[PDB]
């Protein structure tokens, strides 16, 4: 690929993961090599090789991968190489990459390399966009921060021990074991405020323990608050659905609604929540841009509505307006979509389910069954008001989802379009 | 074929009946794998319970083959189609893996190793389903959520207790101060003491409480660090779930009090009088005390037209049919008019209408008593009880009426009154589809006025 | 006489009966578990128990005299109130509360105060009072903190009593975990017993530990269960306090979200820096002077009748001061008050300039409006609160020389709060008042003739 | 001179008076409980206390000189300011705060600094400053966590002083719980005393423990009460941080909820995969460039005057560049700017097609449009920012052969932000401007001729 999209490229987000891994190596190993004596002259070559590899990944990021990133100017994707390079150079991310790239044998002199954190945030945003149910990763991400803090805490503790000598007091690290898991254990017992450690004796130890416990209280609070936000966001829709259903049930209980109607309402609530995951789709529809809302309505219902013979030859925007005025209504099994003799005022478009037209002697006979994508009752739309009555009983075989356009919305659309209005009146007087 | 409805009570009962072996496996399999005495001493009981659990697992696979699903709003009853739907799901693979006959590996490993039954844990999803279905069926969602969270933490603590006992066994009992003590001790060699002390250690670690003997070895240090991190996640999950639940229970009071505070700020902002402020505060105290804070339009807004129509019919149809003008109206017109009724609530002493006000709506008393009072308001001509109505002539807009959509009486709410108003505009909008019924209503109003003499 | 449950007297009685319920819920278990507490002050405990039982009886009598709302009216019939109380579960709870179990003292002995535990069944009466206080107090957060602290104190005290009773059952000093031997001069003191048990319970129920480790299997099990209960208690405390904290700044969080969205829009639209500063200063003025919430949405919460009364109490006199509306019917005035729309202007703002379209009538609720010339530095007249301009403009009078145009420049000297009555709203209100519309048009024509116009 | 409370001078003085209030609230109890701290640096405490009293006096003078809002105007009359200050409880608090209790220094000696505890009665001033800071800072969350940290540190400092005072009353080193014997050289250091007391207070006020168990009954009671306070404090810290985390993520959580809802909708509606990808890319673009918020809902919180002024500053020049609105009255242009409606389009979206009824004028703000030849592969002309089309179709011009219908297909090349003025909005604005209506009709006629 001559030009790569920073948003939708999987190879680019893999390279972002590589840059994040290099940044993580810097962030997690600079305090280790500064505090712990793990940076021996005997194994210095491994540290130098991996530092060189991380700096090489940084250089290939600043030079090769970032300068080829397409960007948005004036709402337009810009893939011109000079423009991509200028957009990268003008950006603050290039400044951060340069500030991290400068060298400034001491492990702390590599502390500028930790400044390439914008790659981490970009990779986090890409991970949140790629996978649904992202809060789980967020938990891991939060846990990662906690681990890193403990890591930092661990290193600090070792330095404190190294500042006082190993084993000089009971508070400092004694000098036995791996020397990192002991200091990480101290960091766990302190930064989670568990306690149980040997008590600090000297003033330096008491100050360190005080500050450590204070940072631990606030870091534990950060972890708990992050998990609380994760739980509240994960169950927010379920909580809203439960609250709406409970409010409805309380309303019916105050007005002594019988168990049959209450059970039907609960059944509709449960079926709607399990099927479409939201109680009302128009609430989501009004939040969208008008073009997005219009194109979604087209993609859902335009072929079916334009297949109807009643609206043939009509203006396309009037069709689009009827699509926008369609309302999704879920009918329970054995529910009457049209009652024999009731006023016909609505157009029914079966989005899902089956609809049975009843007839014959004594009723209870299925004349015809209409599946999804079938339209009935559109003739009732072209009526003067009270001029249409439903001729046959029309019943819902199961939970059927119908897109309904009533006569009032059709008239409100039709007053905008005189040509389609005249055509519909001509068809109405022609069919009779 | 006989098909179990997943929304039915039979499916929920079977979910409980399969959850019992899943919970039994998820706890006792690791308990017997880590505590050798628990497996060896009650071996006949464990074999019987494992056989029962396996039988229930087979019956659960059979139920899965006999469980219908909603396709195009219809419960599928074809046996081949249900079988294919089950087989295409990952749950069929997990159920097959959970019923792999690993109990023959006993003859390869002896009775010491029940870890071979760990694959039974792959029925876990069934367990979860039952609990979430309970969360949709119970009348105490927060109490059940607390119980479910507590049960999950108890199972995780029991698992960590088993892990700690196994790690102490691997290192050696009594070898150092961190591990479980020597099992040749008469007190610590008891199986109950083994499990209960391991549970004590696991509770203290997974709650990030500590106060346990510190690790002595690097492997113990690693395990203690990792297990306190797991405990950090567990503790954060417990506190976050309970805080989210508390916020959910307090959300209604929070929004009600926020609205009350905003209204109080408005009355201090616009310098509303003190008596009117007291009236508003008394009104909101009445709302919260009587659980009338819900807005009926907001409560019923999500419901479809048919279900809202059914609820509204069951609330208002008898008292709207008792209306003289609406006595002979068509059923569909009655449904539309009932759907167009808007709830109004009046405090004691509130005037619903006075002589000389424009009458645009018809009030129907759902609860409460109203009084027809004179200009002073001290005396009362007649008290209208629940189910009574007034203003039916005003909404008709009869030509030649001396009143001319103006109230001829003073209606005062003696106590708190829940009325339902039917406006003239809503009546005419409902009458758009019923021209003959509109003409009949106008004729009824005209004849009523002629009997009263108001028509000229 | 029938007690109004919403009255002050009912709340005072709620406190008066909550005091014995709290006394029972603490001291019954305290005396049951700490035998020296029961035996050392037995006369005081008997007197306080008899007082609590008497107040329980008066509480049941108050239940017989507490009216309830039926058809929106307080039921004042004696038999109706008695039957309504008796049908409820609370009557059974109160009867079980006042079972004379004090006679069983003659059987079990004076060292068994558990028999009065049934008095704890009056708990509903306790909780109601706090709920009522949660609706009554001016400081809901302070009272809710105190209520949570009180619940945690009773829970910790109950667990302290449980720990001491478990130590008694196992044996004092039999091992290191239990309360030590009560023959010790220090630990045998009742005060030391209670404070050490309370310290143990505070350590265990607040996820701290630092208690002697258990020795027996039952002690290990009780410690596991009680630390799990303490984890639940701590999570409940954190959830309640976090819900409180979120509810305190929910208005601030919403205001900051609105400000941030406005700022994001202004950075999007490249709005001038001076205009952004004016918007930020305006929102700071809204927050500082507690004018954040819009009047429309706040008034939406009220019912139509109560919103109409609020609108009348705010605007009726200042609408009646308007000379066109002075001789007008009361219902039209109420409708026009309900049509008034709030407008707030910053200092230096212009209400209308010469040549603008006058289709609304402005009434100054508060603030001062200057009539300025073209330069804007010379002021003709300053209009204080209650003043109005543009009343003729909202009347569609034929023959007007100045048709829907502003003849003066109106500037806001300070932060002016005012209410506009649009021509469309006046016409919509006048559609139901034809005679009033005719009178308004005639009065406007007379004013135009009087002022030299038309 | 009168100080505007909303001004920067008032906030600067708020900080300048918050410094002595914080100094009092910490160091008065610090010196009262730690006698060595008062005795060793007594001259420094005298200078700092005199300076703090002087700044308290200047704060009272500022309150006499601080204006307030009546009739939307700042009150600058001196007597009204004096009366407003003296009427409030804050004047009584200030007077009680500056009561000369330092004379007891001659009676009780130089080791009783608690006589200055009345200076703590300036506390509300401190709170006011921080309140103003949370309205003024551009980092509300950083300041909020700093405020919480400082309040927790102050409470911990107070409890450290209380613990040291309780140890002094019981006796230093009389048991294991109290602070040890201060006659010991290590324990007798003032730094050691204060730092270990702060360590004890931090440990107990955060449910950590790790302190020697209480021995006496009063020690047991104080430890119980202070651990209850610590439970409250830890829960307060956790709740504040959790509310912060919820508030920072609230906009992202709302956008993610909209993402999940629209994704579930297109799953449930069997929406085509290309349309699904277009919707997802549209939302990602709106969030990435900070555009996802609906403009009407954002701007509805503003007053009509400020909203109108912002709309003018955004749209007035662009609408004046329109040739049908080149020479119009300013009020008509302002109303037409107010009637503009924001619209957004994806790359490849068709704003209008040939044969479509044209009722709107579209003006491009931050996009590129193209005129295509009914196939979409070729473009007649690219219309850039500030351009417009449909200015004739919104005018009802008689004799127009191509009127009421669109003659060209307009395709959005990329993500285009347009503003549409409907024909109905134009007529609603023109009913108040008849001469402008006639001029617009004649201008449209002259354009249609040529």
């Amino acid at each position: 690929p001559q030009s790569i999209d920073p948003l939708t490229n999987l190879m680019y987000v893999l390279w972002l993961f590589f840059v994040v891994m290099a940044w993580n190596w810097n962030c997690w190993l600079i305090p280790v090599r500064w505090a712990f004596p793990y940076q021996t002259p005997d194994n210095i070559h491994h540290w130098l090789l991996m530092d060189y590899l991380c700096d090489l990944i940084y250089f290939l990021d600043i030079t090769v991968f970032q300068t080829r990133l397409q960007f948005v100017r004036g709402g337009d994707i810009i893939t011109d190489k000079k423009d991509m390079r200028n957009n990268y150079l003008k950006s603050r991310r290039f400044k951060m990459d340069l500030l991290s790239l400068l060298p400034l044998v001491n492990p702390l002199l590599r502390l500028p390399r930790c400044l390439k954190y914008m790659a981490f945030f970009e990779f986090n945003s890409r991970l949140e966009s790629i996978l649904s149910k992202a809060y789980v990763y967020r938990v891991i991400r939060t846990t990662a921060y906690l681990l890193y803090s403990l890591h930092l805490n661990s290193c600090l503790y070792y330095w404190a021990s190294a500042y006082q000598g190993l084993g000089s007091t009971h508070w400092v690290y004694d000098g036995v074991g791996n020397s990192y898991i002991r200091c990480y254990y101290f960091a766990v017992k302190t930064l989670i405020t568990i306690g149980g450690l040997p008590d600090p004796k000297t003033l330096f130890e008491i100050v360190f323990q005080l500050l450590n416990y204070f940072t631990g209280v606030f870091a534990f609070s950060v972890m708990i608050g992050q998990m609380r936000d994760v739980v509240g966001a994960a169950t927010a829709g379920q909580t809203y659905y439960r609250s709406c259903m409970d409010s409805t049930v309380k309303y019916m209980n105050f007005y002594k609604i019988p168990k049959s109607v209450q059970n039907r309402v609960k059944t509709w609530y449960e079926y709607t929540w399990h099927s479409q995951g939201m109680l009302d789709e128009s609430e989501l529809m009004v939040q969208l841009p008008d073009k997005m809302r219009l194109d979604l309505a087209i993609d859902v219902n335009y072929n079916i509505v334009s297949k109807v013979a009643l609206f043939q030859g009509c203006d396309r925007q009037m069709i689009f307006d009827m699509l926008k005025r369609l309302r999704s209504v879920v009918y329970l099994p054995n529910d009457y979509v049209c009652k024999k003799g009731e006023i016909g005022r609505e157009m029914y478009i079966i989005q899902a389910g089956q609809v049975q037209v009843l007839g014959g002697p004594d009723g209870k006979s299925v004349l015809v069954t209409l599946k999804a994508g079938s339209v009935f009752g559109e003739i009732s739309l072209l009526a003067v008001g009270g001029g249409n009555r439903r001729t046959a009983n029309v019943v819902a075989h199961g939970f059927t989802n119908l897109f309904i356009l009533d006569k009032k919305d059709l008239n409100e659309i039709l007053v905008h379009y005189p040509e389609s209005q005249k055509l519909l009146r001509k068809k109405a007087r022609r069919m009779l | 074929v006989v098909v179990i409805d997943p929304s039915g009570n039979t499916y929920y009962n079977w979910l409980f009946c399969i959850t019992l072996p899943v919970m039994y496996n998820w706890t006792m399999v690791i308990a017997r794998a880590c505590f050798d005495e628990l497996q060896s001493d009650y071996l006949e009981y464990w074999l019987i319970l494992d056989y029962v659990s396996d039988i229930v697992y087979l019956i659960d696979m059979f139920v899965r083959t006999r469980t219908g699903y909603l396709e195009q709003g219809l419960l599928v009853k074809e046996e081949l189609k249900l079988i294919n739907k089950y087989k295409s799901n990952l749950q069929f693979k997990l159920d097959v893996l959970s019923l792999i006959p690993t109990d023959l590996l006993y003859f390869k490993l002896g009775w010491n190793y029940p870890e071979i039954r760990l694959n039974r844990l792959l029925r876990f999803s069934r367990m979860f389903e039952f609990f979430q279905r309970t969360e949709t069926r119970t009348n105490y969602p927060n109490i059940f959520r607390i119980s479910n969270l507590v049960m999950y933490i108890v199972i995780i603590i029991h698992w960590n207790a088993c892990v700690f006992y196994s790690i102490s066994k691997a290192i050696g009992f009594g070898n150092d101060t961190w591990v479980y003590p020597d099992i040749n001790d008469p007190e610590f060699g008891r199986l109950a003491r083994k499990y209960v002390y391991s549970l004590y250690w696991s509770t203290l670690t997974l709650t990030t409480i500590g106060e346990t003997p510190p690790p002595v070895r690097d492997s113990e240090y690693v395990f203690v660090v990792v297990d306190f991190l797991i405990g950090v996640l567990i503790f954060a999950t417990i506190v976050g779930n309970i805080g989210s639940m508390i916020s959910n229970m307090n959300a209604a009071r929070a929004e009600f009090q926020a609205r009350i505070d905003a209204i109080k700020q408005y009355m201090h902002f616009r310098n509303v009088s003190k008596d009117m402020e007291k009236r508003v505060i008394k009104w909101f105290d009445y709302l919260w005390t009587n659980k009338k804070t819900v807005d009926e339009k907001e409560v019923l807004k999500y419901l479809p037209d048919k279900l809202r129509a059914e609820i509204a019919i069951n609330v208002h149809l008898d008292t709207l049919k008792k209306v003289r003008i609406f006595a002979d109206c068509e059923a569909g017109l009655l449904v539309e008019l009932v759907l167009k009724l808007q709830p109004q609530v009046y405090s004691p002493g509130d005037y619903i209408c006075k002589k000389g006000d424009i009458g645009r709506e018809m009030y129907i008393i759902k609860e409460g008593k109203l009084a027809v009072v004179a200009d002073d308001g001290v005396t009362q001509f007649v008290v209208l009880s629940d189910g009574s109505y007034f203003g039916e002539i005003s909404i008709l807009n009869i030509k030649g009426s001396k009143a001319g959509n103006r109230r001829t009486a003073n209606i005062k709410s003696i106590g708190y009154s829940d009325l339902f108003c039917l406006s003239k505009d809503d009546l005419m909008e409902a009458l758009t589809e019923y021209p003959d019924a509109k003409t009949m209503l106008e004729e009824k109003g005209k004849q009523i006025l002629m009997k009263d003499g108001l028509l000229d």
